[PDB]
């Protein structure tokens, strides 16, 4: 293909049977032991028969080379995958790692040239804002000697070895895709063989032999690079001094446990995630909540040590003392940083039999439930639906039929139109015993296409289920597979698709009698748990019915379910992972009947359990074969190995919204019985219940938390009883009850404070990115994004900027010198590597003006910068003033060769400066592939949306909007996003092509050979364009030094766009820079220098008091037409002539007239920020003031970063601040016939009286 | 004697006029009875469709819903 | 003859008065069966549902 | 007076016609009393003891297939 | 005339009893409808409870088994059993805001205590010191 590279990072599970299959084809002896020897039989059977292909013959020679080398070492011992980790985390060879060492030493040389001037620029930036007096002395030595601290780490010599092995293995995979035999390379202490599928490492001193696959090499490279970056980040930053020692002891302790314990060490590694929450629970104010969950964690650690044979009292006590040293700290903010080190040890090896027997244990369990609790929850469920329909329809009762025995309260509430409380539902639960709702929720299916375009793997047919296993690993020849593998390939190629046809396929009952139904399991790519997790694959129609069912629940009833005295709350955190296995037909049946009555679909929402009770399920991995002599259908297969014969339960996912809306009524029932109030938050597999009771205001803070904890504990016991009465078995030991903290997506919430994992994004800052082609620009953008995310979670700004510059320099050096790309010619590599200043100026220049630095100095302080070009020019002026870059480079930026782009590319990206070869190439490949497959789709849902002449229409619309006498590029972007062009772009963007659709389009021939050759060489074009930019000598005499960045940005945009603009003005893209406009002064005592010296009175006032402890406490198309009409009437003027064009543009989305269209159209800052008073009265542009307040909060966060409390003085901070009409030149081409597709075009104007939305 | 017999006839007729209160009392007991049966039918209705395969051949008790959710493919 | 007719009226009134006691016996039997429905409704309120472990086919 | 007396006897014969209707009511209550007694006999069969009495009856899924697994062997 | 006036009063009471005739007939219809309703209810009830296993069996420990006072849970921690509870008490002492000499003295007292009930007396004494 020459456009597909082997994968850089690990997105696949680790399977033992792959390693065993390679080592048994290669006939190499190995030390693995399997729980199922089935593969270890089947291979032998094939080797008894004489079966061979090209992969067997290629693997015999590699094994012969390994045996010929192992004759030299007599006492050789193979070590399995977990038991060698402590060795393979610390391995070094000097001779094998010469080239990457020279490249990184050259990177140290360049950073040692520019580090002092980087520090001077950051010091001037700090001194402008007023924080120059509080600059630490150690920051200078950390910035200048950053490369020395990176190279002094203990993971540097492991990382060079594993990066070399990964890069050489990727070369072997792509080149082989002469019959050269791989030979060993004798190093100082390591002998290395690298093949396509196997790597053999022999240690010369210990005579230890390791065999590895590609997945293990990728995992080891990611782990060691993450450890290197994280240890460097903790060594440079002064706030992480004790955490550095604790995580070093953690690394040493777990790496010591790997050789003896092996694969059960990952249970302790997974137990490290509960332990931080338990050690944080130890500091609670309440009485017995301190050591509740720690007891369960310690008991399970003791069980893990006891089952594997370490039944000694000495070992467990030393492990408890070690964990007490690691997890006990005084700072609450540094407690949650251990969550960032969760993935630092690796991933366990997996086998399908263990996960199969776990799901077999859970889904084949008898149960007894109670009718009364089920009916009480059903009554609460009905009450929630009734209250939702009253709230959205003006107090009206929904269509329902109360029975004859209904209570007088319910009947009089139906007659008088009064709502129902929870107490009336629970007490009169027999009034809802025979209710029957009417149909009042529409089925909107022709107006949505966003869901089918998401890619979901499809299982094979039931007649051909052995096709996933190769002939190599089976005793019989499997049937050849004819079913399609992906959902989108079936969906786009479907000749006749009707959304109601699959609902008829459910309701008519054809799914129970379908000959080709099959569900399969597959192992998860990244789970620390040794049993792992599974995701399911099913056939086309059943997956479509699943998607339609979840859409119907989400768009309808589920939206109903979303939400001298003071109030206190206490939190319960529970796990919801194994709830899906616990659901049965009897519990979910009545809720599903009520949803069937509401939606008007007979027996639709009960589909999953009725289908699963009659079908056999299996776990599918290619290397794990079934124990069958011949091909046998699934119903005859025994209930052993990977097969679950007749399950009772729910698959993970697939019905989650229904289970959630069934679960909430039992929480409300336990609330009514316990007499408390509940606020409920559902994360991914984590549920937080906040218990509220009213308390007197005169009470102190100590007793109120005791009262909240008491009522929370009572509620928890009642909730456990009511969840056991329906059969969920909450298992109170695993859940946690706290009076302060709860966990959510951003981090831990502790009493109004946020504890965040700052070091996770630094561990995710690695070389390259997950793209099919290695690109330097995407990697540098990923580095900038990870450093910015770490700054927002609390890392230091200047150190992150220095690490960003160092990693950009090293990334450029790896992209030029150590790469698998064969298109890197010597005409660009030798000029870039010999000229040092050229490469440094390419690394330091911002990317909006043509460089490869994607992090701005304004971005370190505030999230949003306005204009990238103006900010880039201001940063370049700062670098010129700090002598980091020469003056003439600015002239080069203003004399850069313009690129070729049309009005459509300018309307898609309004801030682009017409630069040559900047766009990410994977995005271009995805857009071309998605556009080709959506144009050539015979699906009847896409009759007129995608035409062969769509691109000419889009370019005509863009040239109609932006070829007027004044060019406004931001308004045209808003018009095209809400028009048909942005509708097609949004439909094409939601389809993820991945590797499979790109390969499929390559076999179809949509991607021409010119496209492949052109897209294969853009990295060399980026380096050539950067070299031509930085080596050019052209000057403009209008460039004055220290001029305004706005005028320079206007001149740059006029120069680069001079072919299209032809001298016409451009408006609406220019804003002043955040750092240049604002100057700060700190009034500790005795007045302001700026106010007295300059007389400036335009400033914002910030106040922090002393003596505060910081450390502790209508349709969418109609709205689109309205937005198009509003933007066109505002930006291009309004009169009789302009409203006709606005009506012609807005008519294509909604069916309105001219008169109707006229009528209808009208963070880490919180540590300071709780104490901060901001007054804006002395201010005299809303974006500039908002970013000024964000900058002031960042400055006050930087001032009190290393200090526990404000000391003895109040803190005062001052941040001083320093078209009639546009007629249309073109004419509208439009379309001859208006498209009537229901996704985009609205047939009815609907509510014309309501002008809102 | 005949007039005295008429007083006896009226005296026996008074208790028959009082029978209307007893007859109205039977009406209230039957009204309370049909609610009590309706509770049992409501409990039988919920149990039958929660437990699958128990309907005693009613042609799919879940399918008793109304069908006009702008579907109508038939 | 009027006296003879009046005694016949009295005899028919006594027969209707004997019918009243049977009607009151109907009231006691209706009330007894009403309790029997009520205690059966309590036992159907206290039913626990059992779910098997494996589906059959 | 005699003509009025024949009218009174005429209405009293119509009032004596209700005795067969009251016996017809009595047979209907007797028919219900058998029906409730069979249901009380059916209800007492599935009652068991629960360890921990309560005497909560348990209904199986199809014919009592789950009861062989959950219940203690006698 | 007085005897005739009394006879009209006799007639009016007999007509009132004739009005009662229709209401009693209406009762017979409702009792008849209830017997049909309970018979169909009997047919559905006879179909359901055919298990017939007033005590014959017991559940084989499917109850929730509610937590004891000695056993620990998410509601609270009570010291029990062997090795884990001593580690939890030691962690509560090491995580406390107490003085170091007092913590060492409590370590000596905790190493002295052997019995399970005396471990519970230490835990109530330990929480008293932390609250004080």
């Amino acid at each position: 293909n020459q456009i597909l590279y082997p994968e850089v990072h690990l997105d696949s599970p680790i399977v033992t049977n792959k390693i065993v299959a390679i080592l048994e084809y290669a006939r190499v002896p190995h030390a693995y032991s399997l729980e199922d020897p089935t593969l270890c039989q089947n291979i032998k059977h094939r080797l008894k028969n004489g079966f061979s292909n090209q992969m067997i013959i290629n693997n015999v020679e590699v094994g012969n080379v390994i045996k010929s080398k192992l004759r030299s070492y007599p006492a050789h011992s193979h070590i399995p995958y977990p038991n060698c980790n402590q060795d393979l985390f610390n391995i070094e060879d000097k001779e094998s790692t010469r080239k990457i060492r020279e490249l990184l030493k050259k990177g140290n040389s360049l950073y040692s040239k520019v580090s002092d001037k980087v520090f001077q620029c950051l010091r001037d930036t700090n001194s402008r804002l007023g924080l120059g007096s509080e600059l630490r002395e150690d920051i200078k030595e950390k910035v200048i000697n950053l490369g020395v601290y990176m190279h002094s780490s203990q993971w540097f010599e492991p990382f060079l070895f594993w990066f070399t092995v990964k890069t050489e293995m990727r070369s072997v995979i792509k080149s082989q895709t002469r019959r050269h035999t791989p030979v060993f390379f004798t190093g100082s202490s390591v002998e290395l063989l690298i093949s396509r599928d196997l790597v053999a490492i022999i240690s010369k001193e210990s005579q230890h032999v390791y065999y590895l696959t590609f997945e293990l090499v990728l995992m080891y490279c990611d782990v060691i690079e993450g450890r290197l970056m994280t240890e460097t980040a903790m060594t440079i930053d002064a706030r992480y001094t004790e955490l550095l020692g604790r995580v070093r002891y953690m690394w040493k302790l777990i790496d010591g446990f790997f050789p003896a314990l092996g694969n059960p060490t990952y249970q302790i590694v997974a137990m490290l995630e509960p332990l931080s929450l338990a050690y944080l629970q130890l500091r609670d104010i309440t009485v017995e909540l301190r050591g509740a969950f720690l007891n369960h964690c310690f008991t399970e650690i003791h069980d893990v040590l006891d089952q594997n044979g370490f039944s000694d009292e000495g070992t467990y006590h030393e492990l408890i003392e070690a964990l007490d040293y690691i997890f006990i700290t005084d700072d609450i903010h540094l407690t949650g940083e251990i969550f960032s080190f969760f993935r630092s040890f690796g991933h366990p090896r997996l086998e399908a039999v263990t996960a199969a027997e776990n799901v077999r244990k859970y889904m084949n369990q008898p149960k007894v439930i109670v009718y009364e609790t089920l009916m009480k929850g059903h009554a609460i469920f009905c009450g929630i639906i009734i209250n939702g329909y009253r709230d959205r329809h003006g107090g009206s009762w929904p269509p329902l039929t109360l029975p004859l025995h209904a209570a007088d309260t319910i009947r009089n509430a139906q007659a008088s139109g009064d709502g129902l409380t929870h107490e009336q539902c629970v007490d009169n639960w027999k009034s809802f015993a025979g209710v029957k709702f009417g149909c009042f929720m529409p089925l909107s299916l022709d107006s949505d296409l966003t869901m089918y375009l998401k890619d979901k793997a499809l299982a094979a047919l039931q007649r051909e289920w052995d096709s996933v296993y190769p002939k190599e690993f089976l005793r019989y020849d499997p049937p050849k597979g004819t079913g399609s593998r992906r959902l989108v390939d079936v969906f786009l190629n479907d000749s006749s698709f009707d959304p109601y046809d699959v609902i008829m396929y459910v309701v008519s009952g054809a799914y129970l009698h379908d000959p080709e139904f099959n569900l399969s399991y597959s192992l998860k790519e990244k789970e620390i748990k040794e049993t792992g997790r599974l995701f399911a694959k099913m056939t086309y129609k059943m997956r479509a019915c699943q998607v339609i069912a979840e859409n119907l629940i989400s768009n309808g009833i589920g939206k109903y379910f979303k939400d001298a005295y003071e109030t206190v709350s206490a939190f319960i955190t529970t796990d919801l992972k194994k709830y899906c296995l616990n659901w049965r037909y009897e519990t979910i049946s009545l809720f599903a009947q009520r949803l069937n009555e509401i939606y008007g679909l007979p027996s639709f929402f009960q589909w999953l359990h009725k289908r699963l009770e009659t079908s056999v399920l299996y776990v599918s991995d290619p290397h794990c074969p079934p124990d069958l002599d011949a091909h046998i259908p699934l119903y005859k297969v025994p209930n052993d190995q990977i097969f679950i014969k007749y399950p009772m339960g729910g698959i993970e996912g697939y019905c989650q919204k229904l289970w959630t809306i069934s679960t909430i009524p039992y929480l409300y029932l336990a609330a009514y019985e316990s007499g408390v109030r509940i606020a409920s938050l559902v994360q991914g597999d984590n549920q937080t219940i906040a218990v509220t009771k009213r308390v007197p205001s005169t009470w102190p803070y100590n007793l109120k938390k005791r009262e909240a904890a008491r009522v929370t504990r009572d509620y928890f016991v009642i909730l456990r009883q009511r969840l056991h009465d329906i059969g969920h078995h909450l298992k109170a030991n695993e859940t946690i009850v706290s009076s302060h903290f709860f966990v959510y997506s951003k981090g831990i919430y502790y009493d109004g404070l946020l504890v965040s994992q700052s070091l996770k994004s630094i561990a995710r800052c690695v070389f390259w990115s997950e793209t099919i082609v290695d690109e330097t620009r995407a990697a540098c953008s990923n580095i900038a994004t990870t450093m910015a995310k770490s700054i927002e979670r609390g890392y230091d700004r200047y150190l992150a900027y220095s690490l960003n510059v160092l990693k950009v320099i090293q990334q450029i050096l790896i992209s030029l010198g150590f790469t698998i790309n064969s298109t890197m010619t010597r005409d660009v590599v030798i000029p870039l590597l010999t000229n040092n200043d050229l490469l440094i100026r390419m690394a330091l220049l911002p990317a909006p003006i043509g460089g490869m630095n994607y992090l701005n100095m304004s971005r370190l302080f505030v999230r949003n910068i306005g204009d990238p070009v103006t900010s880039s020019i201001a940063d370049l002026k700062r670098m010129i003033l700090a002598s980091l870059m020469p003056e003439e480079t600015l002239h080069q930026v203003m004399t850069q060769q313009p690129g070729d782009s049309s009005f459509l590319d300018w309307a898609s990206d309004p801030y682009s400066a017409n630069l040559v070869c900047v766009q990410s190439i994977t995005r271009l490949l995805k857009n071309i592939t998605a556009r080709f497959v959506l144009i050539h789709s015979p699906n009847p849902m896409l009759k007129g949306l995608f035409h062969d002449d769509s691109k000419e229409e889009d370019e005509g619309l863009a040239a109609f909007l932006m070829d007027r006498h004044i060019i406004v590029p931001r308004a045209a972007h808003e018009i095209l996003d809400h028009s048909v062009t942005g509708a097609r772009e949004s439909i094409a963007g939601m389809l993820d092509t991945t590797k499979g659709l790109i390969r499929a389009s390559m076999r179809k021939g949509g991607l021409t050979s010119r496209v492949i050759t052109r897209l294969s060489n853009y990295d060399y074009e980026q380096f050539r364009a950067g070299m031509v930019l930085l080596t050019g000598r052209k000057r403009n005499v209008l460039i004055d030094k220290e001029s305004c960045s706005v005028q320079l940005a206007r001149a740059l945009r006029s120069h680069m766009w001079a072919r299209l603009a032809r001298g016409r003005p451009i408006y609406g893209l220019e804003v002043p820079d955040v750092l240049e406009s604002m100057r700060g002064h700190l009034i500790r005592r005795h007045e302001t220098c700026v106010i007295c010296e300059c007389g400036s009175v335009n400033y914002g006032w910030f106040f922090v008091p002393s003596g505060c402890q910081l450390d502790d406490i209508p349709s969418r198309s109609l709205r689109s037409a309205v937005r198009i009409a509003t933007v066109y009437s505002w930006a291009y003027g309004d009169d009789d002539s302009s409203w006709n064009e606005a009506w012609l543009l807005a008519r294509q989305r909604a069916n309105v007239s001219l008169e109707e269209l006229r009528v209808i159209t009208p963070t880490s800052l919180v540590r300071v920020a709780r104490y901060t008073t901001i007054s804006n009265d002395n201010l005299s542009t809303n974006f500039i003031y908002q970013q000024g307040m964000l900058l002031g909060l960042g400055v006050l966060e930087t001032l009190f970063r290393l200090e526990k409390d404000t000391g003895s003085s109040n803190t005062v901070l001052h941040l001083h601040v320093e078209h009639p009409r546009i007629p249309s030149s073109r004419k509208l081409e439009l379309r001859a016939e208006l498209c009537t597709n229901p996704l985009i075009y609205d047939n009815a104007p609907l509510i014309d009286r309501d002008a809102t939305r | 004697k005949i007039h005295e017999d008429n007083q006896k006839i009226i005296s026996k007729l008074e208790s028959l006029l009082l029978l209307k209160g007893e007859v109205e009392s039977i009406k209230k007991q039957i009204n309370r009875q049909n609610i009590s049966i309706s509770t049992l039918e409501g409990h039988l209705s919920s149990i039958m469709i929660a437990i699958p395969g128990l309907g005693k051949d009613p042609n799919d008790p879940t399918a008793d819903v109304e069908i006009n959710p702008d579907l109508k493919p038939i």
